[PDB]
């Protein structure tokens, strides 16, 4: 867990497609709507061929996501399970003996 | 020329623009199995309707039967709530009571336990790691439902 | 048990001399085939198994409990 959040960190997902949209204003876009950035961003994707995105799933490399000493210790000498074996004596403090 | 094959009426049909595929699939296609026909028939009919009431001066005339984005997903409303007999369906009757992102300081773990077995809010494929839910718990009354539908609508697709 | 475990290794280090590579006799895992003679396999105690019982086997009441069925038995009916 501590491994993959660190790796997450590393790689941020960050900076993906940036500036996608160009630059096309033009001089006579007034005297009717106002929204021709929405128009515009519509047109961009209209003149796509299709929903293709046959993009390859590998690029993520995911295995990278390895763990390291430093990471391991990351443990902070977490509590016990078991409280306490004064709990527990009579456990073998019976079997001293052999079982019944 | 499906929509064409048997429409025998002056002019053929067509969208020629406008429509995006990836809407009408994501949009509510969902548990719409087949029988898409439904739909698209449906689609036509609101277009031709829309056509024939128009009279001959009308100060326009339309040359050929075109269909429209918002017909489409009104026809995909209407199917589903017609569905909605057949098979229990919810809806979205809200009103002025949706996607309050700062409503209160519970959406961030909402937004940041909803996001990583996801793809587009988070790359990692949830491989090793555990997915879990959501439980919500206290007084009945105070918020236990519309939470859900907002979630489910905004960033989530179905409820 | 013990006897079987005795047999068992005697087994284990017989097969031993023709499973290994460099006897390539045979290696079924089916070796009361080859080991035909079924009377070698007779398992037979001996002092060792019995001392060594007695030695891991305490009795399975407890001084107490036929202590309490002592007392039970004072109960001993009409009277
Ligand atoms: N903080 C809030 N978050 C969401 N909805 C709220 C909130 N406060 C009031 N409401 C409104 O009142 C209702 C709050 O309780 P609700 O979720 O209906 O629980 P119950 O189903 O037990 O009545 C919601 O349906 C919503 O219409």
């Amino acid at each position: 867990l501590k491994s993959v959040h660190r790796w997450l960190s590393a790689a941020d997902q960050s900076e993906v497609v940036p500036g996608n949209d160009n630059i096309e204003y033009f001089s006579i876009n007034e005297h009717g709507r106002r929204e021709e950035n929405r128009l515009r961003l519509k047109t961009l994707l209209q003149q796509d061929v299709v929903h293709e995105t046959k993009t390859s799933t590998s690029a993520a490399s995911e295995l990278t996501a390895v763990v390291t000493i430093n990471d391991l210790l990351e443990a902070c000498q977490e509590t016990k399970p078991s409280i306490s074996t004064s709990e527990l004596v009579k456990l073998r403090g019976i079997y001293d003996r052999f079982q019944k | 020329h499906e929509l064409n094959r048997d429409v025998q009426q002056k002019v053929p049909v067509s969208y020629m623009d406008n429509i995006s595929f990836s809407s009408l699939s994501s949009y509510s296609a969902g548990l719409t199995p087949l029988d898409i026909k439904s739909i698209v028939e449906t689609a036509r009919m609101t277009a031709t309707a829309r056509f024939y009431q128009e009279s001959k001066k009308c100060g326009w005339l339309p040359q050929s039967i075109l269909i429209t984005q918002e017909d489409l997903s009104k026809a995909t409303s209407k199917a589903r709530n017609e569905f909605s007999v057949s098979i229990g369906a919810p809806q979205i009757p809200n009103v002025t009571w949706d996607d309050i992102g700062g409503i209160d300081f519970v959406k961030g773990e909402i937004l940041d336990t909803i996001d990583m077995p996801l793809k587009h809010p988070e790359l990692f494929t949830s491989g090793m790691k555990k997915r879990s839910g959501i439980l919500f718990y206290g007084p009945p009354g105070t918020g236990k439902t519309l939470m859900a539908k907002a979630i489910a609508t905004n960033f989530s697709l179905n409820f | 048990l013990n006897a079987m475990s005795r047999i068992a290794r005697m087994v284990e280090k017989k097969v031993s001399q023709h499973n290994e590579l460099t006897g390539e006799n045979i290696s079924t895992r089916r070796w009361f085939d080859k080991i035909a003679t079924k009377e070698d396999t007779k398992v037979v105690v001996k002092m060792e198994d019995f001392l060594k019982a007695q030695e891991q086997l305490t009795p399975s009441v407890s001084r107490a409990e036929l202590n309490h069925y002592e007392a039970v038995r004072a109960n001993f009916e009409g009277a």
